[PDB]
């Protein structure tokens, strides 16, 4: 009550554990332009302004502490990001605080995270180590939700390649289909981050808080969710982050190449310019299908220890067609 | 910013669709009639500027062109409920009235006659969206109006926004039912040719499918015209979900069709939907589960589209997003894959990654589901190549006997010769092999 | 802390078991109601809160039409050397321009508590260095409104009156600019001059205009407003006069008034005196323009008069006069222009030198002052300092 | 003292449209329609003297001279509830009751006929007035009497008041409706010259960007006349609130102008205004975003103004000041002008210190806003010149072909020659190389007629 636990949890939910998926996206959407610039020429409170005002434009308004929720861009990439958090319950803690910030140039939209405060006693919950978790998981789908707008972009400019003739569109063919790889790939990362992390994440943290007995139950329970979501979204795990997070930078680049390819087969040397920039996409979504391929196997593996239909169900999710499936078994 | 759609209206059936499908976008996202925010849509989750523009700081105005070369439609929507949903300035009335004659290419030359008034619509809808994504279709095949003007209208869509994303749910018209509108196949033809042009992705509702959904899943025993346009208003709603209602994927129109659409020409896609109900069946809650909607949806009698069983094809889907909502069982799941496996009841492509994307998002309080729990899907099935290829055939009979062109003759655009109805033909039938292709490995190299 | 509310009010306005707690709660209960009594005697008897809205009115430029009206009948008075202002004269002024403007609305209790002080008239100083409102606080409202307190009021509404005054002052430098563009309008030559006059004063009276809006409203309205509130919310007579203390504290440094804002006054005031100078020179160009068309229309008028009458229009001594003085009308028009041109690139330049103080200094109000001074980012093209402001903090309270 | 604004009101759509201007004004300072406080209006923080003079400690009465040449409008006030808030000898209606004919030649002439009333208001209103800054003309553009007796009135505004600061509200006519005036265009061309010459400050209401915003925003079919005319008043009146409504900066008209007007030729100014909603919206209160905000301001259908694509001209702000109503933080308004300049919605002078002031004001509490954030830019922009331009180009299109010529050709000032439309054209044509200078550095010799005679070159 006089703390506002649960209204903290739940903003923290909407904002840092992303459970307003509409809030993230149109936070996304809004930061894109100041992403696209380098990391370093990015400004914080530009990303931070718009994550506040997709807040308050989608149902996270409707979170009590939501004024409370604040947003905290990254000084490193995901992969980095997920690695110091990592190392946050780790001896390694120490080194990654004073780890420099990653020199990758996070876009903005891969570096915006949700930071929540917390007043007294709730403090003794929503501690340093949980508010990093927090920013962590957020980050990741952040970078995650970047990709998958990277790779709409791209998707926008071969548009237009559907009134070329299917001669005069051949090499943006394979500049489609890298464009169509990396779209599925940040897609299923997402639903991943959506279904897996999100959603269960903000209903353990509402059920702990819910069940918390005392003032350091609360803390227990709150630290119990912070580490639920940062597992979820594969940000306990180094390797699975840092394979997403090489996929995602090779979405990225097919991306770009891809939209460049499209850009050249609209304008039509161009339909030679179309074909190496389709193979540089196809050669971005071959790196990007490797790393996507490696964290499928390891989710397969998992699946497979423990029995668990749930993550056999998870993987069907990400690989319907089985595209990853075989690569995962390559 | 929400990608905001723009609503193309065709003709008196196009323009009746795409009313209904605006009807369903409002209330989706709790917008009155009128444009207002209704009280109840107090779940800010929604995104309405997709479907709605802003046409000053208080009303919200649906994203809607109206456009026909009979006023009758014209005169209609601003008499309907509706009037005030659309731009003025986005209704296109042929001062002649005299329509397109069932004629597709009358139809088309109107729209460069109202071509003007189009692009404005659409250049005002982009000013008033955020964050364009593109233009959405909504218009019937199997007139003349519709089918003309819808393809310009998708003309004028393409050249606007070249690059933009344009989804398009393209309603094809049925190749095995006599129409009367004898130019009908050649109006399906020039409305997949733009389809297949102009935008990046069609969901093909095909009528008869849409008749057969509404007798099998909604037990109506005579689709009625107006419930065949709402069974296109929801197929509609299925293909462009991802774009109405904002999640963590799928955020975007282009990155809604990036997954679906592997290469520019396999753009045909086939929907389907479950379970399907009549709006007055709304009585019975029916305790759909996942293997229900999953074989329905993959069942050509309750598909959006209308495929033959053909025995000899394994047809297939080049991509599927399930959205779905409310309460699911792993176990269900299990045994409804199981179950899907056993009958083999969906193939999906083999030359692409393809997944089904889960978002997870509260409903509209607005939106009155019949269903417990509700899924759309939007995919990209080869079986959509079944109807393009009939409506291609179809087209080059009519064209072989000249048949209805004395109505398009009337138009300049047909008056020495009927080369576009050939050229929409081809078109159409190359988008049909291209669909045909993408559920094959070999689908890298169609169109070549 | 309840005798000395008590004091305030006069001078202003289980024993047998835990004895050490038995009469601490009591005491506590007793103290709070007296404290609450002597609060409320003080207001009562004293006015507090109609004193603090004298004193937003009028120290805080709260009545802005007073200000307003104050400093355009200033304008051709305070350019005139200080040593020539009589006090009684300048009261006299301050009662017309209320009894001209929305001041004469307020109620006689509050209009009478609002008056024109004439600051020590040396030679040499303009009105803006010696006009001041004051706010008089007495009896318990001098328990809150403290002389330290009346100082910050006085400073702030000084400074606004002096910025305001220099403003009206461009403003109708540009104004006499502009209008008498249509009496040159048959002086072609002669219009650029009056343009570059009113350039030059529009610059500085944008300049002096948003300091002013920052003083008076980001400081002194706003401090004014928070002091009024808790006043109303103070629960002991010791509490509103700690919030009103800190109220105005807030505003003198936030209208540069404190002590430590010191230099960043001194920043602004140079300001305002090259904005001051700017006009003048702008009046000056502007006149003599408006001069020289008058005499230009004139002699047009007498030709075409003349013409009418049959006469020769103009006589050959006389054409020869006529076209000497618009030749030396139009060498003189490149000449004030260039003159006018100089002036507001000094103005500018000083300027861009307070907007980028200001934008450093750590009150808001100066800030906002910077972002006014520079709204199409002229002087945050010549101020570096109004860029970083912004960009430069919101960036690191993301990184936690 | 406060800076008085006289509001001449000049034929009859002029004089109707003025008269509905000092109803609102009125309005927002809670001034009676018979020029009394009500008993109610407490709340003496309006600054009623900017637009208002006193006539009484209690009677309050429009600085405002009513002129036209047909007798319909002017009874039509002095039989509206307003009657008892204008000057009845301020009030000059034409015995003949025929008008100009829609005949800008006439409406001059009707102008020099009522010369004397008018300007006896005009006098009368500056001496009530301590510090006078100056006059307010309210007229048609689309008429002939309005247009000719607004110039007329600028014209002696300026003779008068040679250091007074000159604001206009000049209405550009309806470009997407067919006006039954065809001789509008020479009325326009007349307006905008004596609005270029004669004023300190024109802002321009093109009706245009109205009817624009009725058919998209109102879903009216045909938006009439006088809607795209109430909507050029509101957006005046926007322009003008942090005249009429006193604050911390530009509390006095002559502050107002002079922040807005750089060079005393470049003193054509384009407005801009965000939300815009029409009165009859209120239902539906609209969650907007401060991103969808933003869009729609830059959103042409929602911008009260309908600049012409000026093609010869890089136009650019010479200045601008923002006049803010209702709640507003100075420096709120001071960060928004900033973001503008981010955006590079506006370009300044490079040879000054130039910017967009923001006075911060208290709302009215007796006017309802229909938006919940409302926001008026006055700017000094080239691109305004381009209405202008058309409209004088217009005019001498129709003077040379002699059309609707026989209404004017009974005024004097037309009987003999159309000198008065190509001295309305050439003073337009000043203008827009004034308002291109004023682009430039070399600003500060705007208006001179070397650099009209560059400019035309």
């Amino acid at each position: 009550e006089e703390k506002e636990l649960v209204a903290h949890l739940r903003s923290i939910k909407r904002y840092f554990l992303m459970d307003q998926g509409d809030f993230f996206v149109h936070f996304m959407d809004l930061a894109e332009e100041e992403l696209r610039k380098p990391v370093e020429d990015i400004t914080p409170p530009r990303l931070e302004a718009l994550l506040e005002l997709a807040l308050r434009m989608s149902t996270a308004n409707t979170d009590p502490f939501k004024d409370d929720l604040k947003i905290d861009l990254m000084p490193h990439d995901l992969i980095t990001q997920l690695l110091r958090v990592l190392a946050i319950e780790t001896k390694q803690e120490k080194a990654m605080a004073h780890a420099d910030p990653t020199e990758l140039a996070l876009s903005g939209l891969e570096a915006f995270s949700f930071d929540y405060i917390v007043k007294w006693p709730l403090s003794l919950i929503i501690n340093r180590k949980a508010l990093t978790r927090y920013q962590m998981l957020f980050r990741h789908m952040f970078y995650c939700k970047h990709v998958e707008r990277q790779l709409c972009s791209v998707w926008i400019s071969n548009k237009t390649a559907k009134q070329h003739s299917l001669h005069s569109a051949q090499w943006f063919a394979g500049a489609f289909t890298l464009r169509q790889r990396m779209l599925n790939f940040v897609q299923n990362i997402q639903y991943y981050m959506m279904f897996e992390v999100m959603e269960p994440t903000w209903h353990i943290l509402e059920k702990n808080l819910k069940s918390a007995s005392n003032i350091d139950d609360v803390l227990g329970h709150h630290t119990g969710f912070l580490d639920t979501c940062l597992k979820d979204c594969m940000l306990t795990n180094p390797e699975l982050l840092k394979v997403f997070s090489k996929l995602m930078s090779v979405c990225v680049m097919f991306t770009n190449c891809m939209q460049k390819f499209t850009q050249s087969m609209k304008l039509d040397d161009t339909v030679q310019l179309v074909s190496g920039f389709e193979a540089t996409i196809n050669k971005f979504d071959k790196n990007f299908s490797a790393h996507l391929l490696d964290l499928l196997a390891r989710l397969s593996i998992y699946s497979t220890s423990d029995c668990e239909h749930g993550m056999a169900s998870v993987i069907s999710r990400l690989d319907f067609n089985g595209f990853y499936t075989e690569r995962l078994e390559r | 910013m929400p990608r905001e759609i723009i609503t193309l209206q065709l003709g008196q059936c196009g323009n009746q669709i795409g009313f209904e499908f605006w009807k369903q976008l409002c209330a989706e996202h709790g917008i009155s009639p009128e444009g207002i925010v209704e009280e109840f849509a107090t779940e800010g989750t929604d995104r309405k500027d997709v479907f709605f523009y802003q046409a000053d700081d208080e009303h919200y105005i649906p994203r809607a062109v109206l456009l026909d070369l009979e006023p009758r439609v014209i005169h209609s929507i601003l008499n309907s409920p509706y009037a005030k949903l659309y731009n003025p300035e986005n209704i296109y009335l042929s001062e002649h009235g005299g329509g397109a004659g069932n004629n597709w290419a009358s139809g088309f030359s109107q729209g460069e006659k109202i071509h003007e008034d189009i692009f404005d619509i659409i250049d005002r809808e982009a000013d008033g969206s955020d964050s364009l994504e593109g233009f959405v279709l909504c218009h019937s095949i199997a007139g003349g109006t519709g089918s003309g003007l819808g393809s310009y209208l998708l003309e004028r869509l393409n050249d606007r926004y070249p690059k933009k994303l344009v989804q398009t749910y393209s309603v094809f018209p049925n190749q095995d039912e006599m129409s009367d509108v004898v130019v009908q196949p050649y109006n399906s033809l020039l409305t997949l040719k733009r389809l297949t042009q102009n935008a990046d992705c069609v969901v093909v509702l095909d009528n008869t499918a849409l008749n057969r959904i509404a007798t099998d899943r909604l037990h109506i025993q005579n689709p009625s015209f107006s419930q065949i346009n709402q069974l296109v208003s929801t197929i509609m709603s299925a293909s462009t979900t991802t774009l109405r209602y904002p999640g963590y994927m799928n955020n975007d129109l282009i990155g809604l069709i990036a997954s679906l659409i592997p290469t520019p020409r396999l753009h045909f896609l086939m929907t389907g939907y479950t379970p399907l109900t009549t709006d007055q069946s709304v009585a019975s809650v029916r305790k759909t589960t996942v293997l229900d909607v999953m074989r329905r949806l993959l069942q050509p009698k309750n598909v959006m589209v209308s495929t033959g069983r053909d025995r000899q094809t394994n047809h297939c889907y080049i991509a599927i997003l399930n959205i779905i909502q409310g309460e699911v069982d792993p176990t269900q799941v299990h045994k409804s894959l199981q179950r899907i496996r056993e009958r083999k009841l969906a193939n999906f492509i083999p030359w692409g990654p393809a997944s089904i994307q889960v978002a997870l998002s509260r409903k509209s309080p607005y939106l009155p589901s019949a269903h417990r729990v509700s899924g759309l899907m939007m995919a990209n099935h080869t079986s959509i190549s079944s109807l393009f290829e009939r409506t291609c055939r179809q087209y080059d009979k009519l064209r072989k006997r000249e048949a209805f062109l004395e109505q398009f003759r009337k138009e300049d655009m047909f008056k020495d010769n009927f080369d576009e109805m050939d050229t929409s033909r081809e078109i159409v039938q190359q988008l049909i092999d291209e669909y045909h292709a993408a559920t094959r490995p070999d689908y890298i190299s169609w169109g070549t | 802390l309840i005798g000395k509310s008590i004091n305030f009010l006069h001078q202003v306005c289980d024993l047998f078991t835990d004895l050490e707690n038995a009469f601490q709660g009591k005491i506590d209960a007793a103290y709070f109601e007296t404290s609450k009594y002597l609060l409320d005697v003080l207001n009562k008897k004293y006015s507090l809160l109609d004193h603090m809205q004298a004193m937003r009115r009028y120290l805080l430029l709260g009545q802005g039409d007073f200000i307003r009206h104050l400093m355009d009948l200033l304008k051709p008075e305070l350019v005139r050397p200080a040593t020539t202002l009589y006090q009684h004269n300048l009261t006299g002024i301050l009662e017309t321009a209320v009894r001209a403007t929305n001041a004469q609305f307020d109620s006689p209790e509050i209009l009478r508590r609002l008056d024109v002080r004439l600051l020590e008239v040396s030679p040499g100083d303009t009105g803006w260095d010696v006009f001041s409102l004051d706010y008089h606080v007495d009896g318990p409202i001098a328990t809150v409104f403290t002389r330290e307190c009346m100082s910050h009021y006085l400073r702030v509404f000084n400074f606004l009156w002096r910025a305001k005054r220099m403003e009206y002052i461009l403003t109708d430098i540009r104004k006499g600019h502009m209008c008498n563009a249509k009496l040159l309008r048959n002086m072609p030559e002669f219009s650029g001059v009056l343009h570059q006059c009113h350039i030059l004063a529009s610059e500085m009276v944008h300049f002096i205009h948003q300091m002013q809006y920052y003083i008076t409203f980001e400081v002194l309205e706003c401090s004014w407003d928070e002091l009024w509130n808790k006043v109303q919310q103070a629960q002991d007579l010791d509490h509103i006069i700690a919030a009103h203390e800190v109220f105005l504290d807030t505003i003198i440094s936030r209208c540069l008034l404190d002590s430590d804002s010191r230099a960043l006054l001194n920043q602004l005031r140079a300001v305002f005196d090259q904005i001051i100078e700017l006009q003048n020179a702008q009046d000056a160009i502007y006149r003599a323009a408006l001069e020289e068309l008058q005499r230009r229309l004139q002699f047009e008028e007498k030709k075409k008069q003349r013409e009418i009458e049959g006469q020769w229009g103009v006589t050959a001594a006389e054409e020869e006069e006529e076209n000497k003085r618009i030749g030396e009308f139009k060498e003189s028009i490149p000449k004030m222009c260039s003159q006018l041109r100089i002036l507001t690139h000094f103005y500018q330049g000083i300027v861009q030198q307070f907007l980028v103080l200001l934008t450093t200094s750590s009150d808001e109000s100066l800030r906002f002052l910077s972002f006014r001074l520079d709204f199409n980012e002229h002087y945050k093209a010549r101020e570096p300092r109004l860029r970083v402001s912004l960009g430069t903090r919101g960036r690191r309270s993301s990184h936690t």
